[PDB]
């Protein structure tokens, strides 16, 4: 589910359709997140818990 | 946080002074985690 995440930016030619976490492969074992402060503003993360947090508030507004 | 109250706030602010009052339209600016009372309708006794 890592590996099949793919992305497009243009490398002094043409379109590229290289992968993220070029690290990740069929041998890995590990991979890690690095942070300086934490990992919630790193943005893979805060995204999902802000969206999480409102749709969560949402949910409750039209349970009342 | 109340980013976006912010920018409705002050939009109405800047070119809606003219339009609002000429149809007599009260308008409520609320945010979920500040005006939490106003929207589950749950005010203090007070």
């Amino acid at each position: 589910n890592y590996s099949a995440m793919i992305f497009e930016t243009i490398v002094d030619g043409k379109l590229k359709t290289e992968k993220i976490f070029k690290e990740i492969n069929e041998h890995s074992t590990s991979y890690t997140f690095r942070s300086e402060k934490g990992l919630l503003s790193a943005t893979q993360f805060t995204q999902p818990a802000l969206t999480l947090m409102e749709k969560a508030a949402f949910e409750d507004l039209k349970s009342k | 946080s109340p980013t976006l109250a912010g920018m409705a706030q002050r939009t109405l602010k800047n070119k809606y002074e003219s339009y609002d009052a000429a149809l007599s339209l009260h308008r409520e600016i609320l945010c979920y985690s500040k005006d939490a009372k106003e929207i589950y309708y749950t005010p203090d006794p007070s």
